[PDB]
């Protein structure tokens, strides 16, 4: 349990008056940081 | 007549969606309910076409 | 985790800076997740 990392803190009130979503800030991260699957292509007829 | 109406077909398939479907009504003094209350009712609202 | 945490949560954020939180409109408790059925053993608070 001591293989180095980062932690993240999101002030909620901070974002929420801000206007910013709090599920936005989580797939931001999420989507950047973590590269999203969002959907198949097809190539030589085989699905990826 | 959609387009006259400036409808897509999208928006008609919304509107089956919208209006034909069941309904969860919910009851009336189901626990936990505050004391005294003498009857559990159960809701009916008629969804579906 | 827990029924605060729950509270906090921003259910109207106002214009000029202004957060409404989920206590503010409701009770937040730990409890059962449907009440249909009870059980008692002697008349003390039980499970079978």
């Amino acid at each position: 349990i001591n293989v180095p990392q980062l932690n993240v803190d999101l002030d909620r009130v901070k974002a929420k008056q801000l206007g910013v979503n709090v599920t936005d800030v989580f797939d931001t991260m999420q989507i950047y940081l973590g590269s999203l699957y969002v959907n198949d292509f097809n190539r030589f007829g085989r699905v990826y | 007549k959609v387009a006259q109406r400036n409808l897509t077909a999208d928006d008609v398939v919304r509107a089956i969606r919208e209006q034909n479907v069941q309904v969860a009504a919910g009851v009336i003094g189901a626990s936990p309910t505050l004391p005294g209350t003498p009857l559990q009712l159960s809701v009916n609202a008629r969804g579906r076409l | 985790q827990n029924e605060d945490e729950f509270g906090d949560i921003v259910v109207k954020t106002a214009p000029d800076g202004g957060v409404t939180h989920l206590r503010d409109i409701a009770r937040i408790e730990l409890d059962a997740s449907e009440y249909g059925l009870r059980s008692l053993l002697d008349n003390k608070p039980a499970v079978a």
